[PDB]
Protein backbone atom coordinates (compact mmCIF):
# COMPACT_ATOMS: atom_id res chain seq x y z
CA UNK A 1 0.00 0.00 0.00
CA UNK A 2 1.42 3.23 -1.08
CA UNK A 3 -0.38 6.80 -1.13
CA UNK A 4 -2.01 7.54 -4.05
CA UNK A 5 -0.24 10.56 -4.89
CA UNK A 6 1.59 12.46 -8.39
CA UNK A 7 4.69 13.09 -7.33
CA UNK A 8 6.25 15.52 -9.78
CA UNK A 9 2.47 17.25 -9.52
CA UNK A 10 2.98 17.49 -5.80
CA UNK A 11 6.28 19.55 -5.28
CA UNK A 12 4.85 21.63 -8.04
CA UNK A 13 2.05 22.89 -6.12
CA UNK A 14 2.85 22.69 -2.37
CA UNK A 15 4.17 26.57 -2.91
CA UNK A 16 1.86 29.17 -2.03
CA UNK A 17 0.90 31.23 -4.90
CA UNK A 18 -0.50 34.58 -3.08
CA UNK A 19 1.27 35.02 -0.02
CA UNK A 20 3.93 37.71 0.49
CA UNK A 21 6.45 38.43 3.32
CA UNK A 22 7.52 41.65 5.87
CA UNK A 23 9.08 42.57 2.78
CA UNK A 24 5.94 43.70 1.55
CA UNK A 25 6.44 42.54 -2.30
CA UNK A 26 7.12 39.50 -3.58
CA UNK A 27 10.93 38.86 -3.49
CA UNK A 28 13.24 36.64 -6.18
CA UNK A 29 14.28 33.30 -5.01
CA UNK A 30 15.42 29.87 -6.36
CA UNK A 31 13.96 26.52 -5.59
CA UNK A 32 15.01 23.10 -5.88
CA UNK A 33 13.08 19.84 -5.08
CA UNK A 34 14.22 16.06 -4.35
CA UNK A 35 12.15 12.90 -3.87
CA UNK A 36 13.00 10.24 -1.41
CA UNK A 37 11.37 6.61 -0.66
CA UNK A 38 11.93 5.99 3.09
CA UNK A 39 12.09 2.32 3.29
CA UNK A 40 13.42 -0.56 5.82
CA UNK A 41 16.08 -2.04 4.66
CA UNK A 42 16.71 -4.09 8.13
CA UNK A 43 13.93 -5.89 8.32
CA UNK A 44 14.64 -9.41 5.72
CA UNK A 45 12.90 -12.37 5.43
CA UNK A 46 13.96 -15.68 7.15
CA UNK A 47 14.53 -18.13 3.82
CA UNK A 48 17.37 -19.95 5.49
CA UNK A 49 14.57 -22.88 6.44
CA UNK A 50 12.55 -22.89 3.06
CA UNK A 51 15.37 -24.99 1.97
CA UNK A 52 15.48 -27.17 5.22
CA UNK A 53 12.44 -28.74 3.32
CA UNK A 54 10.63 -28.17 0.40
CA UNK A 55 6.37 -28.57 0.29
CA UNK A 56 4.65 -31.64 -0.46
CA UNK A 57 0.45 -32.36 -1.13
CA UNK A 58 -1.24 -35.71 -0.19
CA UNK A 59 -5.33 -35.06 -0.51
CA UNK A 60 -5.74 -36.10 2.45
CA UNK A 61 -6.56 -35.65 6.16
CA UNK A 62 -4.22 -37.71 7.90
CA UNK A 63 -1.03 -39.43 7.88
CA UNK A 64 -0.31 -42.94 10.24
CA UNK A 65 3.12 -44.47 10.35
CA UNK A 66 3.75 -47.94 10.81
CA UNK A 67 7.43 -49.77 12.00
CA UNK A 68 8.18 -53.74 12.48
CA UNK A 69 10.96 -54.17 14.25
CA UNK A 70 12.69 -57.79 14.67
CA UNK A 71 15.58 -59.41 16.70
CA UNK A 72 16.88 -62.84 16.43
CA UNK A 73 18.22 -64.94 18.67
CA UNK A 74 22.18 -64.78 18.83
CA UNK A 75 24.35 -68.38 17.89
CA UNK A 76 26.44 -68.18 21.12
CA UNK A 77 26.66 -70.61 24.31
CA UNK A 78 30.44 -72.37 23.88
CA UNK A 79 29.84 -76.21 24.52
CA UNK A 80 28.80 -78.58 27.14
CA UNK A 81 32.04 -80.42 28.53
CA UNK A 82 32.28 -84.59 28.36
CA UNK A 83 33.65 -87.83 29.29
CA UNK A 84 34.04 -90.30 26.47
CA UNK A 85 32.22 -93.00 28.01
CA UNK A 86 29.06 -91.45 29.12
CA UNK A 87 25.80 -90.03 27.58
CA UNK A 88 25.13 -85.99 26.20
CA UNK A 89 23.18 -83.56 27.58
CA UNK A 90 20.46 -81.06 26.32
CA UNK A 91 21.19 -77.49 25.08
CA UNK A 92 19.35 -74.39 26.94
CA UNK A 93 16.48 -72.98 25.64
CA UNK A 94 16.65 -69.23 23.39
CA UNK A 95 14.47 -66.43 22.41
CA UNK A 96 13.54 -64.17 19.23
CA UNK A 97 11.02 -61.04 19.62
CA UNK A 98 8.89 -58.73 17.57
CA UNK A 99 7.67 -55.52 18.15
CA UNK A 100 5.80 -53.33 16.55
CA UNK A 101 4.58 -49.26 16.87
CA UNK A 102 2.63 -46.20 15.21
CA UNK A 103 3.01 -42.95 15.12
CA UNK A 104 0.06 -40.17 13.74
CA UNK A 105 -0.23 -36.45 11.90
CA UNK A 106 -2.67 -34.13 11.04
CA UNK A 107 -2.50 -30.68 9.85
CA UNK A 108 -3.66 -27.21 10.61
CA UNK A 109 -6.22 -24.61 9.84
CA UNK A 110 -5.72 -20.93 8.70
CA UNK A 111 -7.67 -18.63 6.33
CA UNK A 112 -8.76 -15.06 6.40
CA UNK A 113 -10.88 -12.20 4.05
CA UNK A 114 -11.39 -9.02 2.88
CA UNK A 115 -13.83 -6.83 1.51
CA UNK A 116 -14.29 -3.46 0.08
CA UNK A 117 -17.72 -0.99 0.28
CA UNK A 118 -19.19 0.86 -2.35
CA UNK A 119 -18.03 4.65 -0.92
CA UNK A 120 -14.27 4.35 -1.99
CA UNK A 121 -15.13 1.94 -4.77
CA UNK A 122 -15.90 5.00 -6.74
CA UNK A 123 -14.61 7.62 -4.43
CA UNK A 124 -10.86 7.89 -4.06
CA UNK A 125 -8.53 9.35 -7.01
CA UNK A 126 -4.75 10.79 -6.24
CA UNK A 127 -4.13 12.92 -4.52
CA UNK A 128 -2.29 16.08 -6.84
CA UNK A 129 -4.17 15.08 -10.22
CA UNK A 130 -7.82 13.90 -10.68
CA UNK A 131 -8.50 10.64 -11.87
CA UNK A 132 -12.16 9.16 -13.17
CA UNK A 133 -12.39 6.25 -10.37
CA UNK A 134 -9.78 3.71 -11.45
CA UNK A 135 -7.36 3.41 -8.13
CA UNK A 136 -9.25 0.46 -7.10
CA UNK A 137 -8.17 -1.59 -9.63
CA UNK A 138 -4.72 -0.63 -8.70
CA UNK A 139 -4.83 -1.31 -4.92
CA UNK A 140 -6.60 -4.25 -4.51
CA UNK A 141 -3.98 -5.80 -7.02
CA UNK A 142 -1.54 -5.19 -4.53
CA UNK A 143 -3.99 -6.38 -1.59
CA UNK A 144 -4.39 -9.55 -3.67
CA UNK A 145 -0.27 -9.77 -3.83
CA UNK A 146 0.00 -9.19 -0.26
CA UNK A 147 -2.89 -11.61 0.99
CA UNK A 148 -0.44 -14.57 -0.85
CA UNK A 149 2.82 -12.91 1.65
CA UNK A 150 0.76 -13.27 4.32
CA UNK A 151 0.49 -17.31 3.98
CA UNK A 152 4.27 -17.47 2.59
CA UNK A 153 4.65 -15.53 5.72
CA UNK A 154 2.99 -17.88 8.30
CA UNK A 155 4.37 -20.68 6.67
CA UNK A 156 7.54 -19.70 7.93
CA UNK A 157 6.51 -19.14 11.22
CA UNK A 158 5.68 -22.57 11.68
CA UNK A 159 8.47 -23.62 10.44
CA UNK A 160 11.19 -22.06 12.42
CA UNK A 161 8.99 -23.02 15.17
CA UNK A 162 10.14 -25.88 14.85
CA UNK A 163 13.65 -25.09 13.67
CA UNK A 164 14.03 -23.01 16.99
CA UNK A 165 12.46 -25.29 19.74
CA UNK A 166 11.03 -28.25 18.34
CA UNK A 167 7.37 -26.96 19.63
CA UNK A 168 4.34 -25.02 17.88
CA UNK A 169 2.66 -23.47 20.61
CA UNK A 170 -0.12 -21.36 19.72
CA UNK A 171 -2.18 -19.00 22.64
CA UNK A 172 -5.22 -16.91 22.61
CA UNK A 173 -3.26 -13.62 23.56
CA UNK A 174 -1.26 -13.72 20.29
CA UNK A 175 -0.36 -11.49 17.34
CA UNK A 176 -2.98 -12.97 14.73
CA UNK A 177 -5.33 -15.44 17.04
CA UNK A 178 -8.41 -13.06 17.30
CA UNK A 179 -10.51 -16.77 17.27
CA UNK A 180 -8.66 -17.74 20.20
CA UNK A 181 -7.38 -20.73 19.68
CA UNK A 182 -5.30 -23.51 21.12
CA UNK A 183 -2.53 -25.72 19.74
CA UNK A 184 0.50 -26.86 21.97
CA UNK A 185 2.04 -29.14 18.98
CA UNK A 186 5.20 -31.21 20.59
CA UNK A 187 7.42 -33.06 18.39
CA UNK A 188 10.00 -35.70 19.15
CA UNK A 189 12.79 -33.56 19.16
CA UNK A 190 15.15 -34.93 21.65
CA UNK A 191 18.44 -32.70 23.29
CA UNK A 192 17.73 -29.79 21.28
CA UNK A 193 20.68 -27.73 23.55
CA UNK A 194 24.12 -28.54 23.65
CA UNK A 195 25.49 -27.94 27.25
CA UNK A 196 28.64 -25.36 27.60
CA UNK A 197 28.39 -24.23 31.42
CA UNK A 198 31.55 -22.03 30.04
CA UNK A 199 30.97 -20.80 26.67
CA UNK A 200 33.96 -19.56 24.66
CA UNK A 201 34.87 -16.21 25.76
CA UNK A 202 34.46 -16.73 29.59
CA UNK A 203 38.87 -15.84 30.21
CA UNK A 204 38.73 -16.85 33.86
CA UNK A 205 41.64 -15.88 35.31
CA UNK A 206 44.26 -13.16 33.86
CA UNK A 207 44.11 -13.31 30.16
CA UNK A 208 43.34 -17.36 29.27
CA UNK A 209 39.98 -18.64 28.11
CA UNK A 210 38.78 -22.21 29.50
CA UNK A 211 37.12 -23.94 26.01
CA UNK A 212 38.80 -24.49 23.11
CA UNK A 213 36.33 -24.51 20.17
CA UNK A 214 38.34 -26.81 17.96
CA UNK A 215 38.90 -29.57 20.96
CA UNK A 216 34.86 -29.37 21.36
CA UNK A 217 33.51 -30.05 18.68
CA UNK A 218 36.04 -32.41 17.74
CA UNK A 219 34.97 -34.10 21.46
CA UNK A 220 31.76 -34.08 19.36
CA UNK A 221 33.03 -35.98 16.29
CA UNK A 222 34.86 -38.27 18.41
CA UNK A 223 31.61 -39.31 21.12
CA UNK A 224 29.70 -39.96 17.78
CA UNK A 225 31.47 -42.63 15.77
CA UNK A 226 28.77 -45.44 16.64
CA UNK A 227 26.58 -42.60 16.86
CA UNK A 228 25.84 -42.34 12.95
CA UNK A 229 23.49 -40.18 13.39
CA UNK A 230 24.68 -37.87 15.89
CA UNK A 231 28.10 -36.57 14.50
CA UNK A 232 27.88 -33.08 13.51
CA UNK A 233 28.33 -32.28 9.57
CA UNK A 234 27.76 -28.85 9.16
CA UNK A 235 27.23 -25.42 11.83
CA UNK A 236 25.18 -21.95 10.67
CA UNK A 237 26.27 -19.35 12.50
CA UNK A 238 24.98 -15.84 12.64
CA UNK A 239 27.43 -12.71 12.08
CA UNK A 240 29.78 -12.26 14.93
CA UNK A 241 31.92 -15.69 15.12
CA UNK A 242 35.02 -15.37 13.86
CA UNK A 243 35.84 -12.45 16.65
CA UNK A 244 34.62 -14.91 19.53
CA UNK A 245 37.27 -17.35 17.76
CA UNK A 246 40.14 -14.44 17.48
CA UNK A 247 39.99 -13.76 21.15
CA UNK A 248 40.09 -16.98 22.50
CA UNK A 249 43.92 -18.23 23.32
CA UNK A 250 43.57 -21.42 22.41
CA UNK A 251 42.31 -20.88 19.07
CA UNK A 252 44.75 -18.46 18.84
CA UNK A 253 48.19 -20.97 19.48
CA UNK A 254 46.53 -23.05 15.89
CA UNK A 255 47.37 -20.28 13.88
CA UNK A 256 50.29 -19.69 15.04
CA UNK A 257 51.68 -22.68 14.32
CA UNK A 258 50.36 -23.12 10.80
CA UNK A 259 52.70 -19.83 10.52
CA UNK A 260 55.18 -20.69 12.59
CA UNK A 261 54.73 -17.04 15.28
CA UNK A 262 56.60 -17.89 17.99
CA UNK A 263 56.04 -14.61 20.05
CA UNK A 264 59.59 -14.06 21.59
CA UNK A 265 61.48 -15.05 18.50
CA UNK A 266 61.22 -14.36 14.62
CA UNK A 267 57.81 -11.97 15.02
CA UNK A 268 56.24 -9.21 17.49
CA UNK A 269 52.87 -10.75 17.93
CA UNK A 270 50.33 -9.30 15.21
CA UNK A 271 47.70 -7.26 15.73
CA UNK A 272 43.85 -8.95 15.19
CA UNK A 273 43.97 -8.34 11.13
CA UNK A 274 45.64 -11.87 9.91
CA UNK A 275 44.85 -13.51 13.42
CA UNK A 276 41.10 -13.23 12.50
CA UNK A 277 41.22 -13.67 8.93
CA UNK A 278 42.79 -17.00 8.98
CA UNK A 279 40.43 -18.20 12.07
CA UNK A 280 37.97 -19.65 9.65
CA UNK A 281 40.13 -21.96 7.13
CA UNK A 282 41.80 -22.96 10.73
CA UNK A 283 38.53 -23.96 12.28
CA UNK A 284 37.21 -25.60 8.92
CA UNK A 285 40.45 -27.95 8.65
CA UNK A 286 41.04 -29.07 12.63
CA UNK A 287 37.36 -29.58 13.02
CA UNK A 288 36.29 -30.69 9.24
CA UNK A 289 33.24 -29.39 9.13
CA UNK A 290 31.46 -26.89 7.35
CA UNK A 291 30.50 -23.20 8.19
CA UNK A 292 27.76 -21.66 6.70
CA UNK A 293 27.21 -17.50 7.59
CA UNK A 294 23.51 -16.44 7.81
CA UNK A 295 23.79 -13.12 9.02
CA UNK A 296 20.02 -11.77 7.97
CA UNK A 297 18.59 -9.48 9.88
CA UNK A 298 14.89 -8.40 10.96
CA UNK A 299 13.36 -5.27 12.86
CA UNK A 300 11.74 -5.94 15.98
CA UNK A 301 8.71 -5.27 16.99
CA UNK A 302 10.20 -2.53 19.53
CA UNK A 303 14.23 -2.45 20.15
CA UNK A 304 16.52 -2.78 17.23
CA UNK A 305 17.56 -4.88 14.10
CA UNK A 306 18.39 -8.63 15.51
CA UNK A 307 19.31 -11.73 13.76
CA UNK A 308 17.52 -14.61 12.72
CA UNK A 309 19.51 -16.94 14.32
CA UNK A 310 20.38 -15.10 17.63
CA UNK A 311 23.52 -13.51 18.65
CA UNK A 312 25.78 -15.98 20.66
CA UNK A 313 23.57 -18.67 19.57
CA UNK A 314 24.84 -21.12 16.72
CA UNK A 315 22.82 -24.45 14.96
CA UNK A 316 24.70 -27.66 14.84
CA UNK A 317 23.29 -29.81 12.26
CA UNK A 318 23.98 -33.59 11.84
CA UNK A 319 24.52 -36.88 9.71
CA UNK A 320 23.20 -34.90 6.29
CA UNK A 321 22.55 -30.93 5.48
CA UNK A 322 19.38 -31.75 3.41
CA UNK A 323 16.20 -31.31 4.11
CA UNK A 324 15.21 -31.92 8.00
CA UNK A 325 11.83 -32.87 7.94
CA UNK A 326 9.01 -31.72 5.26
CA UNK A 327 5.88 -29.42 4.62
CA UNK A 328 2.40 -31.00 3.66
CA UNK A 329 -0.66 -29.06 1.88
CA UNK A 330 -3.42 -31.01 2.74
CA UNK A 331 -6.68 -31.11 0.84
CA UNK A 332 -9.27 -28.21 0.59
CA UNK A 333 -12.72 -28.02 -0.88
CA UNK A 334 -12.26 -26.22 -4.33
CA UNK A 335 -15.38 -25.59 -6.67
CA UNK A 336 -17.73 -28.91 -7.97
CA UNK A 337 -16.98 -29.74 -11.43
CA UNK A 338 -19.89 -31.99 -12.60
CA UNK A 339 -21.37 -32.47 -9.26
CA UNK A 340 -18.94 -34.01 -7.63
CA UNK A 341 -17.27 -31.91 -5.90
CA UNK A 342 -13.44 -31.09 -6.48
CA UNK A 343 -10.68 -30.75 -4.21
CA UNK A 344 -7.27 -28.85 -3.95
CA UNK A 345 -4.14 -28.34 -2.24
CA UNK A 346 -1.83 -25.29 -1.35
CA UNK A 347 -2.88 -21.94 -1.11
CA UNK A 348 -6.00 -21.02 -2.60
CA UNK A 349 -7.23 -17.48 -3.45
CA UNK A 350 -11.34 -16.94 -3.80
CA UNK A 351 -12.91 -13.79 -5.47
CA UNK A 352 -16.23 -12.75 -4.48
CA UNK A 353 -17.93 -10.04 -6.63
CA UNK A 354 -21.14 -8.74 -5.26
CA UNK A 355 -20.71 -5.59 -7.19
CA UNK A 356 -24.63 -5.59 -8.33
CA UNK A 357 -26.85 -5.98 -5.14
CA UNK A 358 -28.22 -3.33 -3.66
CA UNK A 359 -24.89 -2.39 -1.96
CA UNK A 360 -22.37 -3.43 -4.08
CA UNK A 361 -18.99 -5.18 -2.39
CA UNK A 362 -16.48 -6.85 -3.78
CA UNK A 363 -14.63 -9.46 -1.71
CA UNK A 364 -11.44 -12.11 -1.21
CA UNK A 365 -10.50 -14.84 1.07
CA UNK A 366 -7.19 -16.01 1.05
CA UNK A 367 -6.41 -19.31 3.54
CA UNK A 368 -4.65 -22.96 3.16
CA UNK A 369 -4.24 -26.22 5.26
CA UNK A 370 -1.25 -28.13 6.11
CA UNK A 371 1.60 -28.46 8.86
CA UNK A 372 5.04 -29.27 8.49
CA UNK A 373 6.31 -32.98 9.51
CA UNK A 374 10.03 -33.88 10.39
CA UNK A 375 11.87 -36.65 8.13
CA UNK A 376 11.82 -39.79 10.11
CA UNK A 377 12.80 -40.80 13.16
CA UNK A 378 15.72 -43.33 14.42
CA UNK A 379 14.13 -47.15 14.72
CA UNK A 380 16.12 -48.58 17.34
CA UNK A 381 15.18 -46.02 19.88
CA UNK A 382 12.44 -43.38 18.73
CA UNK A 383 14.65 -40.29 19.11
CA UNK A 384 15.48 -37.66 16.62
CA UNK A 385 18.30 -35.35 16.10
CA UNK A 386 19.24 -33.44 13.48
CA UNK A 387 19.47 -30.20 14.78
CA UNK A 388 21.04 -29.32 17.60
CA UNK A 389 21.11 -25.27 19.54
CA UNK A 390 24.73 -23.60 21.08
CA UNK A 391 25.15 -21.09 23.17
CA UNK A 392 28.65 -20.19 22.22
CA UNK A 393 29.14 -17.06 23.99
CA UNK A 394 27.75 -14.08 25.57
CA UNK A 395 29.38 -10.69 24.40
CA UNK A 396 29.35 -11.16 20.75
CA UNK A 397 26.80 -7.69 20.42
CA UNK A 398 30.07 -5.76 21.80
CA UNK A 399 31.79 -7.22 18.16
CA UNK A 400 28.94 -6.00 15.88
CA UNK A 401 28.58 -2.35 14.14
CA UNK A 402 24.99 -0.92 15.22
CA UNK A 403 22.07 -0.14 13.18
CA UNK A 404 19.63 2.60 11.68
CA UNK A 405 16.72 3.25 13.76
CA UNK A 406 13.56 2.97 11.74
CA UNK A 407 12.45 6.03 10.17
CA UNK A 408 9.01 6.53 10.34
CA UNK A 409 7.05 9.90 9.28
CA UNK B 1 -1.56 -32.16 20.68
CA UNK B 2 -2.04 -32.87 16.99
CA UNK B 3 0.64 -35.53 16.29
CA UNK B 4 1.85 -38.53 18.41
CA UNK B 5 4.43 -39.84 18.83
CA UNK B 6 5.83 -43.22 18.29
CA UNK B 7 4.51 -45.87 20.92
CA UNK B 8 4.58 -49.49 20.76
CA UNK B 9 1.47 -51.82 20.25
CA UNK B 10 2.61 -55.64 19.18
CA UNK B 11 5.13 -57.62 21.77
CA UNK B 12 5.69 -61.04 20.87
CA UNK B 13 8.35 -63.13 22.27
CA UNK B 14 8.79 -66.66 20.74
CA UNK B 15 10.54 -68.91 23.05
CA UNK B 16 11.95 -72.50 22.73
CA UNK B 17 10.49 -75.31 23.85
CA UNK B 18 12.03 -77.17 27.79
CA UNK B 19 15.07 -79.64 26.82
CA UNK B 20 15.14 -83.14 27.95
CA UNK B 21 18.11 -85.59 27.84
CA UNK B 22 17.69 -87.39 24.63
CA UNK B 23 18.77 -90.92 26.07
CA UNK B 24 16.60 -91.34 28.92
CA UNK B 25 13.37 -92.17 27.26
CA UNK B 26 9.73 -90.62 26.91
CA UNK B 27 6.51 -92.27 28.50
CA UNK B 28 3.20 -89.87 28.59
CA UNK B 29 -0.57 -90.61 28.87
CA UNK B 30 -2.74 -88.45 28.89
CA UNK B 31 -5.22 -87.29 31.77
CA UNK B 32 -8.48 -85.37 32.17
CA UNK B 33 -7.99 -81.83 33.73
CA UNK B 34 -9.78 -80.39 36.70
CA UNK B 35 -12.37 -78.21 36.18
CA UNK B 36 -11.94 -76.08 39.38
CA UNK B 37 -8.43 -75.08 38.35
CA UNK B 38 -7.91 -71.96 36.57
CA UNK B 39 -5.93 -73.18 34.32
CA UNK B 40 -5.11 -69.64 32.37
CA UNK B 41 -2.16 -68.13 34.78
CA UNK B 42 -0.59 -72.02 34.80
CA UNK B 43 -0.09 -71.75 30.76
CA UNK B 44 0.30 -67.93 31.12
CA UNK B 45 3.55 -66.58 29.70
CA UNK B 46 5.95 -67.45 26.59
CA UNK B 47 8.54 -68.76 28.93
CA UNK B 48 9.27 -72.50 28.86
CA UNK B 49 8.07 -74.17 31.96
CA UNK B 50 7.50 -77.47 33.69
CA UNK B 51 5.18 -78.41 36.60
CA UNK B 52 4.26 -81.35 38.75
CA UNK B 53 0.49 -82.20 38.73
CA UNK B 54 -1.22 -84.51 41.14
CA UNK B 55 -4.53 -86.72 40.67
CA UNK B 56 -7.64 -87.00 42.65
CA UNK B 57 -7.47 -91.07 43.70
CA UNK B 58 -11.24 -90.88 44.59
CA UNK B 59 -14.52 -88.77 45.12
CA UNK B 60 -16.47 -87.30 42.18
CA UNK B 61 -13.52 -85.76 40.38
CA UNK B 62 -11.42 -89.03 40.66
CA UNK B 63 -8.60 -89.14 37.49
CA UNK B 64 -8.66 -85.40 36.91
CA UNK B 65 -5.39 -84.08 37.61
CA UNK B 66 -4.41 -80.59 39.27
CA UNK B 67 -1.54 -78.72 39.66
CA UNK B 68 0.59 -80.23 42.80
CA UNK B 69 0.07 -78.57 46.52
CA UNK B 70 3.68 -78.62 47.57
CA UNK B 71 1.96 -77.79 51.44
CA UNK B 72 -0.32 -80.79 51.42
CA UNK B 73 1.39 -83.82 51.93
CA UNK B 74 -1.77 -85.94 50.11
CA UNK B 75 -1.41 -83.92 47.14
CA UNK B 76 2.57 -84.80 47.72
CA UNK B 77 1.62 -88.47 47.23
CA UNK B 78 -0.75 -88.39 44.49
CA UNK B 79 1.98 -86.55 42.35
CA UNK B 80 1.74 -88.74 38.68
CA UNK B 81 4.33 -86.48 36.63
CA UNK B 82 5.25 -83.05 34.57
CA UNK B 83 3.17 -80.74 32.06
CA UNK B 84 5.74 -79.96 29.64
CA UNK B 85 5.22 -76.72 27.27
CA UNK B 86 1.27 -76.54 27.99
CA UNK B 87 -1.25 -76.81 25.51
CA UNK B 88 -4.38 -75.46 24.44
CA UNK B 89 -6.12 -75.27 27.69
CA UNK B 90 -9.35 -73.65 26.12
CA UNK B 91 -10.10 -75.81 23.10
CA UNK B 92 -9.25 -79.02 24.91
CA UNK B 93 -9.69 -80.22 28.96
CA UNK B 94 -7.08 -82.94 28.53
CA UNK B 95 -3.60 -82.92 29.22
CA UNK B 96 -0.74 -84.93 28.01
CA UNK B 97 1.07 -85.89 31.24
CA UNK B 98 4.82 -86.58 31.28
CA UNK B 99 5.33 -89.78 33.39
CA UNK B 100 8.78 -90.42 32.44
CA UNK B 101 11.23 -87.63 31.62
CA UNK B 102 14.69 -85.82 32.58
CA UNK B 103 14.79 -81.80 32.75
CA UNK B 104 16.80 -79.70 33.82
CA UNK B 105 16.25 -77.94 37.76
CA UNK B 106 15.55 -74.36 35.80
CA UNK B 107 12.55 -75.02 34.07
CA UNK B 108 10.28 -76.11 36.95
CA UNK B 109 8.51 -73.25 38.74
CA UNK B 110 5.14 -74.40 40.99
CA UNK B 111 4.19 -71.09 42.50
CA UNK B 112 2.57 -68.04 40.12
CA UNK B 113 4.96 -65.93 41.56
CA UNK B 114 8.34 -67.68 41.12
CA UNK B 115 10.39 -65.95 38.36
CA UNK B 116 10.94 -67.83 35.04
CA UNK B 117 14.65 -70.05 33.96
CA UNK B 118 15.37 -70.32 37.75
CA UNK B 119 15.47 -73.22 40.10
CA UNK B 120 12.02 -73.20 42.56
CA UNK B 121 13.58 -74.05 45.99
CA UNK B 122 10.09 -75.12 47.21
CA UNK B 123 10.71 -77.96 44.35
CA UNK B 124 14.23 -78.68 45.47
CA UNK B 125 13.62 -79.27 49.10
CA UNK B 126 10.92 -81.40 48.24
CA UNK B 127 12.44 -83.70 46.22
CA UNK B 128 13.03 -86.39 48.21
CA UNK B 129 9.02 -86.86 48.84
CA UNK B 130 8.08 -86.13 45.16
CA UNK B 131 10.31 -88.64 43.87
CA UNK B 132 12.48 -86.60 42.13
CA UNK B 133 16.76 -87.62 41.83
CA UNK B 134 18.77 -84.30 41.34
CA UNK B 135 21.71 -85.08 39.03
CA UNK B 136 24.32 -82.44 37.26
CA UNK B 137 21.25 -80.31 37.64
CA UNK B 138 18.41 -82.36 36.43
CA UNK B 139 15.19 -83.75 37.71
CA UNK B 140 14.64 -87.40 36.98
CA UNK B 141 11.93 -88.79 37.53
CA UNK B 142 9.51 -91.87 36.76
CA UNK B 143 5.94 -92.49 38.17
CA UNK B 144 5.24 -95.68 36.82
CA UNK B 145 7.02 -96.85 39.24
Amino acid sequence: MRVPININNALARVRDPLSIGGLKFPTTKEIQEAVAAIADKFNQENDLVDRFFPEDSTFASELELYLLRTQDAEQTGMTFVHQVGSTSLPVEARVAKVDLAKATWSPLAFKESRVWDEKEILYLGRLADEVQAGVINEQIAESLTWLMARMRNRRRWLTWQVMRTGRITIQPNDPYNPNGLKYVIDYGVTDIELPLPQKFDAKDGNGNSAVDPIQYFRDLIKAATYFPDRRPVAIIVGPGFDEVLADNTFVQKYVEYEKGWVVGQNTVQPPREVYRQAALDIFKRYTGLEVMVYDKTYRDQDGSVKYWIPVGELIVLNQSTGPVGRFVYTAHVAGQRNGKVVYATGPYLTVKDHLQDDPPYYAIIAGFHGLPQLSGYNTEDFSFHRFKWLKYANNVQSYLPPFPPKVEL
Amino acid sequence: DKIQLFRTIGRVQYWERVPRLHAYGVFALPFPMDPDVEWGNWFAGPHPKAFLVSVHPSGPKAGHVYPTDLSDPDSVANVIGMVLDGHDYEADHNVTVTLRAAVPIEYVQQGIEAPPLQPDPAVLNAAPQLKLKVIKGHYFFDYTR
